[PDB]
C-alpha cells in the first residue's frame, strides 16, 4: 500500500472497512511481533494500546461538615435568673460541634 | 459565500458540491469574519463557570431580568436590597429614636 | 512524577459544592482518575476528569484521592509461536494474543484499549455486598456468536494471585449495542443497583456465563458457529452449544463426536452450511449430526506425513469463495522446525470435489482484502507549477466512492518481510537462506 | 499563519494566492483549538434567551456589578423582609401581641 | 463517513496531515453545522463587556 | 399538534454488524427477508409481536448482491449474481447457475 | 498446570524430587504471588517485640 | 532483582520468561533476604491465637 509496509512481518490482520475516524478503504488492523499497526492505502499507523507505566496519585481529607450545624445549638441555659449585680457567664455548644 | 453579515444564516448543506477546489480557503476566510463579528471583544476569557451557563438554560424564561426562582439569600449593604437586618432597623428607629422614644 | 492536589482539607455544608483539581508536578498528556473511600457523600462528577465538582451529601470525615497516569507506549509481546487472532464483533477489532488482554478498538475510537467489563467478578468482600472485585484474566482465542464474544483456554486468577489455569472453562459476554463492543463479562453481574463512588451495570437482557465443560485433554482449541449452532474442538471429541434464549444462562451444550477434534486454532472454516476441518487424522466435512471425509482415501496418506514433517501445529485454513477453492496452509518438507511460515498449500475445490496443490510465498497469515493503488493524493500537496489545476466543469467529488469498494483480492502476510497476493499473474518468490536473498522465478505448474 | 494565537486574533488579510495553502488543514486545527479554548464546555448552547440580549443591550452599562433596573416582584416565605405591609407586621409584634396585650 | 458525532468536541488533529483532500471541506460543513446548533440566534452579539 | 394513531405497528431499526456495510440491496421471499451486504447475508424474520417484532439471522457468509437492482424473485427463489458468478438459491440452500 | 489454588496452603513436598526442571520456577513465582497476597503491605516491620 | 529493599513490592509475573537456569538461586537468595528483612525477630512464635 506504503512504501513504509515493506519492512514490517505480518503476523494477523483483518479488514475492517468502516470507521468512524476515517472514511475505511482497507485501514487493515494489522499486528506484528510487538505492535499492532494500520495501514489504509495512504501511509502506516500505529494504533497500539498506550498503558500507564507510570503513575503518581494525591489525596484530599474533605471533611464534610453537617448543614444542620450552627442550627438551634444546644443551650443547657434556658433561664439565666441572676441578682441584679450578677456577673454569672453563659456557655453554649453547637450541634455536632462541627466547624461554625 | 458573500453575503452573509447577520451571520449564523450560512448555507452549509449543498451550495459546496465538492467542487472548484479553491473555495475552501476563502469559506475559512469567511468563517474568521463571522467568529470575529460575533464576539469582537476577546481579552481573557477565563470566566467559563459552566455552571452557571448552564442552569440558566434550563430556565430559559429570564424575560423580566432576573427573574430568579430563589429568594437572593445574599446581600452586603445599602439601604436598597433588604436583608433580615431591614426588621432589625426598622425596630430601632421606631424604638430607639422615632416612636418608643427613652422614657416613652 | 509527585501530584498534588488543589484542596486538601475543604469544609462543605450537606449540599456545598467545591472543585477540586488534580496536578501532577510535569506537564503533558495525562489521563485523570478520582476515587474514594465511602460510597457517596460526595457528587463526583465524571470522575476520569480532571477538576471533580464534589457536592456534599452525608456528614462525615471522608478521604478523597486523585489518580495521575502517564500515557506511554509499550511494547507487545507476541511471538511467532502464539500469533494475533483478530476476532471481529459490532464492527469493532479484538486482538486476542497470548500473555495480554484480549483488547478491542471501538469504531468510535482509533486507538485499542483492554475489553470493558473484563476481568470483572462481583464477588462479596465478606459474606455479603457483592462488590465488583477486578481479577487478571487471560486468554487464548477470541470470537463472536449471536452479537456475543466469546473466550477460549481461560487462566483465571483472583485474589490470592496465584493463577490457575482452566483449559475446560468457556466464557461468553453480554449483546452489544450501537457501534460498542460487550460491556461486562462477571458471571455474577446481578444483585447490585446504584454503585457510587463508580461501577455501572446496564445491560442488554444478556449476562455472561461460564460451562467449564469436561472433555480429553481439553485445550479448548478453536470454536465455530455454524447456522446458530456451536462447534467447539479440543482435538479429541466435539461439543454443540445451543442457545435457549433464557434471561440467564441460555447457552446449551451438547456432545456431538466422540473421535473428531480440530488440529489447528484456524483450522475451521463454514464453507457450505458446513465446516472444512482437519481432524488430527483426515479432512471432515460435517453438516451437524453427521460426518464425511473428503480424504477418506485419497488425499489422507500424503497430507499427513508431509504436515508432520515440520510443524503439524502450523496449519491454516482458509475459503478462496470468489473461486469456490479452500485449500489447507501448511510449512513445507524442507523448513526450520521451529518455523511457522507455510510453504505449501492443499487446495480442495467444493464446487467439484477436486484437490490439487499450489505455493504460496511463506504465509504467516492470510486473508481477503479490498485492493490497493486506489490512486489518490494523501498529503496536501500543490508545489509550484499548476496552482492546483483549478478543475473545469466544477469537479468530481475529488474521487470516486460512491460505489461500492470491489475486486476484494485476497492478500497474503509474508515472512518475507511485505504483503504478497496469492492469486494473481503467474510468477512465484522463492527464498534463498544461502544468500539472505529473495529470488523471483516465473511459475512452474506441473 | 501565525500560530499561537488563543485570544481570539485570527488575521485573515494575510493568506497567499500562488504559493503553498498546505494549511487549510492546519488552518482548521488553529480555528478549533481558538474555539476550544474560548469556551471549553459546549453540549448544548441554546442559552442565548436573544430577547434577553436586547433588553441588557438598552443598559450597556455594566460596570459597577449588576445595577439591575427590574422589578424582582417575586418572594416566597420568610419571617424576615416583607411586603408594603412592613409598617402593619411590626405594629403587630410590637404592640398587638408583644408589649400591649388584649384591652390596651 | 464520520456517523454519531455532534458538537465541536471531536479532538483536535483530525486532518492528521493525511486525509486526501476531500475531507478539508468536510471538515468545514462540520464545524459550520455545529457552531449553527451551538448558538442558533445572532443578531449584534456586542454585549460582551469582557470586564 | 403530533399525532400518533398507529395500526399496532411501530417502527424500529436493527443496525447490523457485518463487512463494510453500505446495504446495497434488499428483497422479500415468502414472508422472508434478504437483505445483502456485497459480501455475507442476513434473514430477517417478522415474529408478529407488538414492539420490534423483527428477527434477523445470518444465511451466508459469501454471498452478497453486486449492484443495487441485481436480485429478482423468480420462482420461490431469488436470482443474485453475487459478485463472483450467478446464484439461484431458494432459502438456506444455494446453487450457481454460472 | 496449577489451577484453582490459591494461598500457600498446599501440601508440602510438591517438587517430590520429580518435576523436571520447569516446574521449580513456577513454585517460586506461585510462593512470591501468594506471600504478596499474604501481606500487601511492608514498611517497616520492626515492630514485632517477640516477649 | 535486585533493588527491592520496601520488600513486597517485588515484580513476580514477567522478568523470568522461563529463561537462563541460573537465577533460580539468586531468586531463592532473595527471597530469603525478603522474608528474614520483614520480620528479623523470631525466637518461638506460638502466639498463633487465629481467631
Amino acid at each position: 500500500y506504503v512504501d513504509e509496509d515493506k519492512d514490517l512481518t505480518p503476523l494477523s490482520f483483518v479488514s475492517m472497512p468502516f470507521d468512524y475516524y476515517s472514511a475505511g478503504n482497507s485501514f487493515l488492523v494489522v499486528g506484528t511481533n510487538k505492535k499492532l499497526y494500520k495501514l489504509t492505502d495512504e501511509s502506516l499507523t500505529d494504533i497500539s494500546r498506550k498503558v500507564a507505566t507510570v503513575t503518581k496519585k494525591a489525596s484530599a481529607s474533605i471533611k464534610i461538615y453537617p448543614v444542620v450545624s450552627q442550627i438551634v445549638p444546644k443551650e443547657s441555659t434556658i433561664s439565666m435568673n441572676f441578682n441584679q449585680t450578677k456577673n454569672l457567664e453563659v456557655s453554649l455548644l453547637p450541634a455536632d460541634a462541627n466547624n461554625t | 459565500e458573500t453575503n452573509a453579515v447577520v451571520i449564523t444564516d450560512l448555507n452549509p448543506l449543498y451550495p459546496r458540491d465538492r467542487d472548484y477546489i479553491y473555495e475552501g480557503a476563502a469559506q475559512i476566510r469567511l468563517i474568521k469574519q463571522t467568529l470575529q463579528n460575533t464576539f469582537p471583544n476577546v481579552t481573557e476569557p477565563v470566566d467559563i463557570d459552566s455552571d452557571t451557563f448552564k442552569i440558566m438554560s434550563e430556565k430559559l424564561k429570564f424575560t423580566g431580568d432576573a427573574m430568579d426562582v430563589g429568594g437572593l439569600m445574599i446581600k452586603n449593604v445599602t439601604p436598597g436590597t433588604g436583608d433580615k437586618d431591614v426588621v432589625t432597623k426598622g425596630q430601632m428607629e421606631a424604638f430607639m429614636k422615632n416612636w418608643m422614644e427613652n422614657k416613652l | 512524577s509527585s501530584v498534588t492536589l488543589d484542596i486538601v482539607s475543604a469544609s462543605l455544608d450537606v449540599g456545598e459544592e467545591i472543585v477540586i483539581t488534580a496536578t501532577a508536578s510535569p506537564e503533558g498528556e495525562y489521563s485523570y482518575q478520582w476515587s474514594v473511600d465511602k460510597t457517596g457523600y460526595v457528587s463526583t462528577t465524571s470522575v476520569t476528569g480532571k477538576s471533580i465538582k464534589l457536592v456534599a451529601l452525608r456528614k462525615g470525615e471522608i478521604n478523597v484521592t486523585c489518580t495521575v497516569s502517564q500515557m506511554t507506549q509499550k511494547d507487545y509481546d507476541a511471538f511467532d509461536d502464539y500469533p494475533w487472532y483478530h476476532a471481529v464483533i459490532s464492527n469493532c477489532a479484538v486482538a486476542t494474543t497470548h500473555y495480554e488482554t484480549p483488547q478491542v478498538k471501538e469504531f468510535e475510537s482509533e486507538y485499542f484499549v483492554d475489553l470493558p467489563g473484563w476481568g470483572e467478578q462481583t464477588v462479596v468482600d465478606n459474606d455479603g455486598n457483592p462488590s465488583v472485585k477486578k481479577f487478571n484474566w487471560k486468554c487464548e482465542r477470541v470470537r463472536s456468536f449471536n452479537n456475543r464474544l466469546f473466550a477460549l483456554n481461560m487462566r483465571e486468577a483472583n485474589a490470592s494471585g496465584v493463577t490457575t489455569n482452566y483449559p475446560l472453562r468457556l466464557r461468553w459476554s453480554n449483546f452489544a449495542n450501537e457501534n460498542k463492543a460487550p460491556t461486562l463479562w462477571d458471571d455474577f453481574a446481578y444483585d447490585r443497583v446504584v454503585s457510587s463512588d463508580g461501577q455501572t451495570q446496564a445491560l442488554e437482557n444478556g449476562y455472561a456465563g461460564y460451562i467449564d465443560l469436561a472433555d480429553s485433554n481439553g485445550s479448548l482449541i478453536d470454536i465455530l458457529p455454524l447456522k446458530d449452532y456451536l462447534f467447539v474442538y479440543t482435538e479429541f471429541e466435539t461439543y454443540i452449544g445451543s442457545p435457549t434464549n433464557n434471561t440467564y444462562q441460555p447457552l446449551m451444550f451438547k456432545k456431538l463426536f466422540n473421535d473428531s477434534g480440530i488440529l489447528a486454532p484456524e483450522c475451521v472454516v463454514e464453507v457450505e452450511g458446513s465446516h472444512f476441518v482437519v481432524t488430527q487424522n483426515d479432512v471432515i466435512l460435517h453438516n451437524g449430526a453427521t460426518k464425511k471425509s473428503i480424504a477418506s482415501n485419497r488425499v489422507k496418506n500424503m497430507l499427513i506425513n508431509e504436515v508432520c514433517l515440520v510443524n503439524p501445529l502450523a496449519t491454516r485454513v482458509h475459503l478462496h469463495q470468489d473461486k469456490k477453492e479452500v485449500w489447507v496452509l501448511y510449512v513445507g518438507p524442507g523448513e526450520p522446525k521451529e518455523s511457522f511460515a507455510c510453504t505449501k498449500a492443499a487446495v480442495w475445490n467444493y464446487e467439484f470435489d477436486t484437490w490439487s496443490f499450489r505455493t504460496i510465498p511463506y504465509a504467516q497469515c492470510i486473508g481477503l482484502v479490498d485492493p490497493p493503488v486506489l490512486e489518490r493524493g494523501p498529503i496536501w500537496s500543490d508545489f509550484q507549477e499548476i496552482t492546483w489545476d483549478d478543475p473545469s466543469i466544477k469537479e468530481l467529488v475529488w474521487r470516486k466512492d460512491a460505489t461500492n469498494f470491489r475486486q476484494r483480492v485476497t492478500i497474503v502476510g509474508s515472512f518475507l518481510k511485505g504483503f504478497y497476493q496469492v492469486d494473481v499473474g503467474a510468477l512465484d518468490y522463492f527464498y534463498d537462506r544461502l544468500n539472505d536473498v529473495v529470488i523471483e522465478k516465473p511459475l512452474e505448474m506441473r
